[PDB]
């Protein structure tokens, strides 16, 4: 659980919530949409098993782990969505087609939510479209994620936390800067006022040689946790692999229904056929003639015609 | 749809219906035919034997968190055979504990 | 669909970094000057002078590629393959041959 | 970049991915740290 | 408009084409986060001011 | 983005941080900028002292007036220059007292 | 307000003459002049990809 | 329009007021010009006297099935002619009776 900086916010302006939005993919054919997020949800505190609650960043100058009701989650683009699972860092839900994906872990007054720009459009599989899956119909094959938490897409290489230094653990006073370490939280005060000047203390201390807390700053060491290799957080020291974690909902074959056309009329004539198709909805239509000469004729079809 | 009832609090591994004879499915094809649940269909509390359609209780069946979405208290769940392609559907009804 | 991933960015607080070569998918690397960036304190590096800030990017599959991706082949000469149903007289036989 | 195997690779597991996309990297300029960059479309997109 | 006084939604409503539009050489749905600064104009929310 | 932290019933003038000196801007240049907050973003709460620089409170804080749909009691405030064209941002956040 | 800035286009060039190559998602504006007694002012919004 | 004001609980029958005086239709032209009840306002609580234009309770007054879509007690008919045509709105605002 990190925070990461937000595009856009219910306050339109720059945000750095922890539900930062990151690739929204959307290649599932019953129209589910695959959205990463930068908000831990499916563990409790500690990260052990929990459905019921989801664990982010915090805002506090401890700048802890706070664990809270999954209940708040409402996925909504250009209306409310419904969530079709959820695991750690992915969620998995169904919407209206829209232009944006929005994620809102507010409660009532907790008004966190972050939105990024990913085109939503209402897509059908078959040569003819429908608004919903129809009664009657021949079943084509087809792909959609899979609801199952445990099956894996791929995986994420998560790292060590980068060296992330908050403004309050540096104080200055009179021109000197005194650190003040959080209580029994040890900070590395790593500090160059002209020359180099490291060290860890937990008091409030006073950088000798050092005047400017610009020159000055102030973090801890919580590098136990792991995180995502988000363009959010300066890279650590070492930047190599420190695990993965699977990629969740995995897109699988199925079965989809499709419509069935009205069969055409057909009325003969020398050396030439009419159809007096009729449909409702855009029918595809494809005529190829047998020989050598392909001619192939494709048009999307409205209405009736012949 | 086979309509099924199934009461709460059961546990791990109980018996729910054999959804193959129910519909006439050849017990000894639905391997044949991939006989498996729908992905977009499956649901955590329940669980299918691939090979007979003996339809066994996965999780204790937990009458408050299923029934937030319902006071019927509603499982839904739908399966299928690749070749040829059939599509078939079951609904489980979690019944309350009349013996309170 | 390529997935372009970016790595998480590096900074030197007021030192210099160098941009290494690699071998990643149109592995892109640049160099930028003072910078003097911002987290969530408000100051991620003291000396805001000379603040190398190392940009990497490259590209990889997407997650969801294992299923909806295309393979370009190249076709050379044919060969035809025929399933034939002969019947002679009153005896008939089914065979395929090249 | 912007047309058919802008990407490419032997196979999906791979790691001798080649690829051309033609991204550019650059200069970030509001204060909060984040990298932006520009890139052409995926071409696979545009032949699909 | 709409007054919710408990069931009372004592509500108004008047035609008016409200299109979404943007300023500058670029359509968008949302301010991006790297760009340009350019001149732009906008109603104060300092309910004090005056037009 | 910049922080600040702050209490309730803090009085007007009560002093809360130099926006200019936290993003290293010459005091004496933000006249020859016109700077000041964005007119989309400004609350009377807070008010800013335009040649210095100082950010101060200008009504009486109160996390149940001002923070209706925000627990944490952030107001989000925001600041830009003209000579050239720059912009910064600003959160404000109200925290509890501890002498309850 | 801040403005979005466009993917940076490809310029190839040949005898007397330019092809820019551009990608834009969304509609961009492009407009051109030639510097002498005409003008020849040309005006054109694009979207995707074209030359 | 006309505004109108009745009490709650009145009997079926209970006259409240008269449109066609009030508006000054002609009383005996009425049935000429075909005046009757606009379709899409008609409400099951009143009922009007064609041959005078005269609006009476028809059922039951009751701000608990009344006033359900909105507490303000206002209910709201329409009316018109034919010949020529004319159209006309009445409001009849249900009062909180002094007997309450």
């Amino acid at each position: 659980p990190y925070l990461g900086f937000c595009p856009y916010c219910r306050h339109s302006a720059p945000c750095f919530s922890p539900i930062k939005i990151e690739n929204v993919w959307d290649e599932s054919d019953d129209g589910s949409i695959r959205i990463q997020v930068s908000a831990q949800f499916g563990y409790n505190q500690a990260g052990t098993a929990d459905v019921t609650k989801f664990r982010y960043m915090s805002y506090d100058h401890d700048h802890d782990i706070k664990e809270d009701s999954m209940e708040k989650l409402a996925i909504s683009t250009s209306g409310p969505c419904r969530r079709l699972g959820h695991k750690g860092y992915f969620l998995l839900a169904q919407c209206p087609p829209g232009d944006s994906v929005t994620v809102s872990i507010t409660s009532g007054a907790s008004e966190n939510s972050c939105t990024v720009e990913k085109k939503i459009r209402r897509k059908f599989v078959g040569r003819e479209e429908y608004l919903f899956p129809p009664v009657h119909g021949k079943l084509v094959k087809c792909h959609v994620y899979d609801h199952l938490k445990e099956t894996s897409a791929g995986y994420i290489t998560m790292h060590r936390p980068g060296p992330h230094a908050y403004k309050s653990y540096l104080e200055e006073a009179s021109g000197e800067v005194y650190i003040k370490p959080p209580s029994g939280k040890n900070v590395t005060y790593e500090c160059k006022c002209g020359d180099y000047s490291t060290g860890i203390v937990s008091t409030r201390t006073k950088m000798n040689g050092c005047t400017k807390a610009k020159q000055c700053i102030a973090y801890k060491r919580d590098q136990t946790k792991w995180v995502f290799n988000s363009p959010d957080l300066i890279r650590h020291t070492d930047h190599s692999v420190q695990g993965k974690l699977h990629i969740p909902f995995r897109l699988t074959p199925t079965v989809c229904p499709v419509p069935l056309a009205h069969t055409p009329t057909v009325t003969k004539w020398f050396k030439g056929i009419t159809l007096h198709l009729t449909a409702t909805r855009p029918t595809l239509l494809t005529t190829r003639k047998l020989g050598l000469r392909a001619d192939a004729t494709a048009e999307w079809i409205t209405g009736t015609t012949s | 749809q086979l309509h099924y009832t199934v009461q709460e609090e059961q546990e791990h591994g109980t018996f729910v219906g054999n959804i193959a004879e129910d519909l006439g499915l050849d017990i000894t094809k639905l391997s044949a035919r991939g006989f498996q649940t729908v992905p977009n269909s499956r649901t955590p509390y329940l669980d299918l034997n691939l090979e007979t359609g003996v339809l066994y209780v996965n999780e204790k069946i937990d009458r408050e968190q299923i029934c937030k979405q319902s006071p019927s208290c509603v499982l839904h769940l739908e399966v299928f055979l690749e070749n040829p392609l059939e599509l078939f559907q079951v609904e489980i009804e979690v019944l309350d504990i009349n013996d309170n | 669909k390529f997935h372009t991933v970016v790595p998480s960015p590096q900074v030197k607080c007021c030192g210099s970094l160098e941009c290494k070569a690699s071998s990643k998918a149109d592995y892109t690397c640049r160099v930028f000057g003072g910078v003097y960036p911002f987290m969530w304190g408000g100051a991620q590096c003291f000396c805001d002078s000379e603040n190398t800030q190392l940009s990497e990017a490259y590209v990889e599959f997407a997650p969801d590629c294992t299923i909806d991706h295309a393979v370009a082949l190249k076709v050379h000469t044919a060969a035809l393959k025929v399933g034939l149903r002969i019947v002679y007289g009153n005896t008939t036989a089914r065979l395929d041959t090249f | 970049p912007g047309a058919f195997g802008d990407i490419q690779a032997s196979s999906l597991d791979a790691t001798d991915i080649v690829a051309r996309t033609d991204i550019r990297l650059l200069k970030p300029s509001v204060k909060n740290i984040h990298v932006p960059y520009t890139q052409a479309v995926s071409g696979y997109e545009m032949w699909k």
